């Protein structure tokens, strides 16, 4: 593993979904077994 | 003109979608 980084412009790989950005804190809660969450556009922008 | 606005209706960003602003405000 490595550590959990938030909040600063960095790359990051969550169960092998690839993509950099912030990750800024998240203000919603899924379904408890969903993993991702997405918007109309179809983008990934939510992950647990 | 209020009563007009109103009934008018970063993910974009996304890709380069970009959206350069107006001129007249």
């Amino acid at each position: 593993s490595t550590n959990l980084v938030k909040n600063k412009c960095v790359n990051f790989n969550f169960n092998g979904l690839t993509g950099t950005g912030v990750l800024t804190e998240s203000n919603k809660k899924f379904l408890p077994f969903q993993q991702f969450g997405r918007d109309i556009a179809d983008t990934t922008d939510a992950v647990r | 003109e209020d009563l007009l606005f109103n009934k008018v209706t970063c993910a974009q960003k996304f890709n380069g979608l970009t959206v350069l602003p107006p001129l007249l405000t």
